[PDB]
Parts: structure tokens; C-alpha cells; sequence
């Protein structure tokens, strides 16, 4: 309630822009006729286009879960949660598209799926798209490309072209009262265990489990997944694949686990650290070869097993 | 420190309207809210209602970090260490689930007083004793458990 | 935008790239402003090596995240 007027940019196919602002409970069709006779075309030709769907005539600006200096596109034929750079605290998110072919926006998306779906998949849905005359054909191409969605941070003003933030596909709004196992104390926005059972916890909880589990290099291994945590009450096959959820941890919080993952990384697949102050480079040695190396560093030679300098003689002590 | 000091605090106080027989003598002292004073009064034999004061501290990652447990009464126990430290399975960091409420472990440290366990030792000379001659060791353990420990009615 | 790419010493690197990039394209970048051989360098992101095929989209790379560098002497 702010200022309630919302400004709202239009690319259309040719590449001119158009900058137009609008009260929230216009009609649709309303703009369309308004957007037309802005270029010259004629109300009956216009089709609008938002983040894939055809546009109904008759809905409300207010109902497109729209921002800021957002865009929409025309032409003549006839509850998420993401975490954003700018704002530590996780934000409800919007969803848009772009083509993959041209890495543009503006075009239909054939299946339109509500929640709880099958996403997040490189190959997924083919649409048409308006840029460059309608050219964007995987006909010719053979290997398929798809539309791909991203996410925006819906909290602030947004640069509509590139922006993105991080999806934190577990954490939902809670809808049936659900209490958080680590302090029995229903939040109403928390985050769900990949498990069966279906844990649930809150975001206080996620913090304290996160920053306890950090200090002494607790994140449990798997190599596709990453470093990442078990359920709290260490359920089988529950661990977090998507690691970005990190990241309602601040700087140094979240930061570290970076690090951590790096140097246990190295060290498990071979590696070793450099043990001059404050280098830390680990370095994958080929493991017959016992000779280390500073690659594009203090180039102190050790001895793998000693931790020394580099000797002939076998290291005894 | 928010939701695990305030979790906590509910614990206690859910503990302290269950009065329950076997555990008596609630003592937090008000200036650290994580560490617990107790009194454990054992219907068994062995430990005949003779109480033993116990201490519980709770680390400050309490939800998803087990505590720990020290006996300030000596006591002769296969399961329980000299220094007053004690094994308990629902505890130990190996499997330990954060939902486990306070009750519940303290229940399970008293059944775990009334009928010791050798498979996993941490005092061995007890553990062997009990588990192969019972009567004399009976006879220690009533000896010294009226010999330390305040009974209380 | 721009990328963090960070040796574990602290020399803090700022690289602008595209999320449709491969990997390849950013161990590029890397080499040229270092000096590092191409096959040297392994990208490590929270604790997992980054496939020279792949794209930093596919692994979610936000706004000034920390790819970790790792050299392979190889
Ligand atoms: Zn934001
Ligand atoms: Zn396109
Ligand atoms: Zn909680
Ligand atoms: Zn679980
Ligand atoms: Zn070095
Ligand atoms: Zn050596």
C-alpha cells in the first residue's frame, strides 16, 4: 500500500521498448488496449504473453503476482521461496522463463504446471518463441533444447532480464499446523525433510542444527550430492541434494562451509594441503608421485607422510 | 540458544509438575539454565532407596547435541565411572535422536541403575564381578550405597 | 555478472561470466589472468568438482559465489 501504482516495461517482437505505468486493477483486455493503440495495432490483434501463459482478458494486474519494472510482451495474430544476494533473509519468489536457443523471454509454455511437479530438469518442454521472427526451431538442430525456468527475488525492485536467485525447493509455507521436531513449536514458515517420515523444521532450528554440525566438519559425503546434512533424526536416504538452503546462514556461516567442502574434498580424493602459514592450497598429487609442489605458490617441497621439509632419508619420527 | 534454551525450559518445566517418585529434588540453579541438580531415589534392592545426587548440563547446542550426565554421589556401578560419568545408550552421540525428551532418558537411566548392563563396560572389574557372582556383589553394592548417599523419605 | 573463484590461500579473484557457461569457458578465464595450464586447474563448489562439459546454470551459481580452486599437477 505503499505507492499501490506499479511501472512496467513492454518488449514486443520488433526491438523497440515501451514504458508504461499502470493501477493495479486494470482490465487485461483493458491494456490491450491501451498497448495498441501505443504502436498502431488494432485492440482485436494483440495477444499478451507473461511468464508463458496467454493472458486473460478479463484478470486483474494485481493478480499476476507481478513486481516491479517487470516486462511483458505482446503481438498482433488474431507462494515460492528463494534466497537472494541482496537480501540475506530467504524471500517469496516469483518464476519466469526464458528460451533456451536465444536466452530470451516472451513465449507459450505448453504445460503450465501448478506445484508439487516434475522441474527443474535441463530437457523438459518445447515452446514457440517471438524473437527473431519466430526462429527459434530445434527442427534443424536435432539435439533438443527446452524452456527453462529461474526465479526472482519478489521482495524489491528488479533488473527483469537476468536477475535470478537460489530456489529452496524445501522449504514451505506450513498449511496444516505442522510443529517443528526440534522445539515442538508450530512455525509458519519451515523447511521438509527429504524423508519418509517427513521431518519438518523451522528456520531457527535449521540455523542452530547447521552452525553445530559446521564447526567440527559434520557434513555427511556423497559425491553427486555434495557435502551436504542428514535428517535430524538421521532417517536413510534424507540427505539435502540441493545445497543451496545454506545460504540462510550469513557470510561467515554460510561461507565456511564452502571452505570446509573444499579441504575435506582434496583430502579424500588425495590431495594434501600446503602446511606453510596460511596457504592451505590443496594440491591433487598424482598418488605414486611423492614429491610436493607449491603450484602458483610458496613452492615449499614435503614429504607426504611427514609434513616436513623435503627430505631424502625417510622420515622415522 | 533461542528455541533450545526455551525447549528446555518447557522440559523442565513438564518435569517439574511430573512429580514422579523416582526422580526428586529438582535443583537448576537460576544463573545457568544448562546445567540440571538431581536426586534418584531406586526401588530395587541393590540401591534400596538410598538416594544418589546426579548433575545434568546440557550442551549449548542442546536440540541436536546429546547431554551428558555426572554422578556427585559415589556409587558402585559396572556402568558408571570413578570420576562419576556414566554410559547410557539413549544418550551416547551414536544414536541419539533430538526429539528425545529429558523424561525419557532420566527413565531409562533409572532402569539402567536397577539392572546393570555388562555388555559394554566402563568400570570392567565390576562388570565381571556381576556377571559372574551376584551375591557378593550385591553384598558391595548395598555396603557402599548405604555408606554414601543421603536417604530420604 | 561476476564470480568469486578463491585458492584456499585467500587470493580472492573476481571473474565475470554467464550462467550458460561451461566450465571450460570459466577454467579459461581463470588461466589467462594467472597463468595456470588448463588442465591444472579442478573447479570445486561446496565439496564437489565441477565437469568441464557442464554449465555454471546447471549447478546453480549465484551472484558472487565461491568457486574454490583446486590444481591437478597431474
Ligand atoms: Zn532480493
Ligand atoms: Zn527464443
Ligand atoms: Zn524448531
Ligand atoms: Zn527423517
Ligand atoms: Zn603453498
Ligand atoms: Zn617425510
Amino acid at each position: 500500500y505503499l505507492g499501490g501504482s506499479l511501472s512496467i516495461y513492454i518488449k514486443t517482437n520488433t526491438g523497440r521498448t515501451l514504458s508504461v505505468n499502470l493501477e493495479p486493477q486494470w482490465d487485461i483486455k483493458n491494456v490491450k488496449e491501451i498497448v495498441a493503440p501505443q504502436l498502431g495495432l488494432q485492440p482485436e490483434e494483440v495477444k499478451i504473453i507473461f511468464a508463458g501463459k496467454e493472458l486473460s482478458d478479463a484478470t486483474t494486474i494485481q493478480e499476476c503476482d507481478l513486481g516491479q519494472q517487470s516486462i511483458l510482451h505482446a503481438i498482433r495474430s488474431r507462494h515460492f521461496f528463494v534466497h537472494c544476494a541482496q537480501c540475506n533473509k530467504l524471500c517469496k519468489g516469483k518464476l519466469r522463463v526464458r528460451c533456451s536457443l536465444c536466452k530470451g523471454g516472451a513465449f507459450t509454455v505448453h504445460r503450465d504446471p501448478e506445484c508439487w511437479d516434475d522441474v527443474l530438469k535441463p530437457r523438459r518442454i518445447t515452446g514457440h518463441c517471438e524473437s527473431q521472427e519466430i526462429a527459434c526451431f530445434d527442427n534443424e538442430t536435432g539435439d533438443p533444447p527446452f524452456t527453462e525456468f529461474y526465479f526472482k527475488c519478489g521482495e524489491h525492485v528488479s533488473g527483469g532480464e537476468k536477475d535470478f536467485a537460489a530456489p529452496l525447493n524445501l522449504i514451505k509455507i506450513n498449511i496444516k499446523d505442522v510443529p517443528c521436531l526440534a522445539c515442538t513449536e508450530v512455525s509458519e514458515t519451515v523447511l521438509v525433510f527429504p524423508c519418509e517420515s517427513k521431518h519438518v523444521t523451522c528456520l531457527e532450528c535449521f540455523e542452530q542444527y547447521c552452525r553445530s554440525r559446521l564447526s567440527e566438519r559434520q557434513f555427511m559425503p556423497h559425491p553427486d550430492i555434495g557435502y551436504t546434512l542428514p535428517c535430524p533424526a538421521g532417517c536413510e536416504n534424507s540427505f539435502i541434494e540441493e545445497i543451496h538452503h545454506f545460504k540462510l546462514l550469513s557470510r561467515e556461516e554460510y561461507a565456511r562451509y564452502q571452505r570446509f567442502a573444499t579441504e575435506e574434498y582434496v583430502l579424500q580424493a588425495g590431495g594434501v594441503l600446503c602446511p606453510q602459514p596460511g596457504c592451505g592450497m590443496g594440491l591433487l598429487v598424482e598418488p605414486e608421485c611423492k614429491k610436493v609442489t607449491c603450484q602458483n605458490g610458496c613452492g615449499y617441497v614435503f614429504c607426504r607422510n611427514c609434513l616436513q621439509g623435503y627430505h631424502l632419508g625417510d622420515c622415522l619420527p | 540458544s533461542m528455541a533450545a534454551s526455551r525447549r528446555l525450559m518447557k522440559e523442565l518445566e513438564e518435569i517439574r509438575k511430573c512429580g514422579m517418585k523416582n526422580f526428586r529434588n529438582i535443583q537448576v540453579d537460576e544463573a545457568n539454565l544448562l546445567t540440571w541438580q538431581g536426586l534418584i531415589v531406586p526401588d530395587n534392592p541393590p540401591y534400596d532407596k538410598g538416594a544418589f545426587r546426579i548433575e545434568i548440563n546440557f550442551p549449548a547446542e542442546y536440540p541436536f547435541k546429546p547431554p551428558k550426565i555426572t554422578f556427585k554421589t559415589k556409587i558402585y556401578h559396572p556402568n558408571i565411572d570413578e570420576k562419576g560419568q556414566v554410559k547410557l545408550p539413549v544418550i551416547s552421540a551414536e544414536n541419539w535422536k533430538p526429539a528425545t525428551k529429558t523424561d525419557q532418558v532420566i527413565q531409562s537411566l533409572i532402569a539402567l541403575v536397577n539392572d546393570p548392563q555388562p555388555e559394554h563396560p566402563l568400570r570392567a572389574d565390576l562388570a565381571e564381578e556381576y556377571s559372574k557372582d551376584r551375591k557378593k556383589f550385591c553384598k558391595n553394592a548395598e555396603e557402599f550405597t548405604k555408606k554414601y548417599g543421603e536417604k530420604r523419605p | 555478472m561476476q564470480i568469486f573463484v578463491k585458492t584456499l590461500t585467500g587470493k580472492t579473484i573476481t571473474l565475470e561470466v554467464e550462467p550458460s557457461d561451461t566450465i571450460e569457458n570459466v577454467k579459461a578465464k581463470i588461466q589467462d589472468k594467472e597463468g595456470i595450464p588448463p588442465d591444472q586447474q579442478r573447479l570445486i563448489f561446496a565439496g564437489k568438482q565441477l565437469e568441464d562439459g557442464r554449465t555454471l546454470s546447471d549447478y546453480n551459481i549465484q551472484k558472487e559465489s565461491t568457486l574454490h580452486l583446486v590444481l591437478r599437477l597431474r
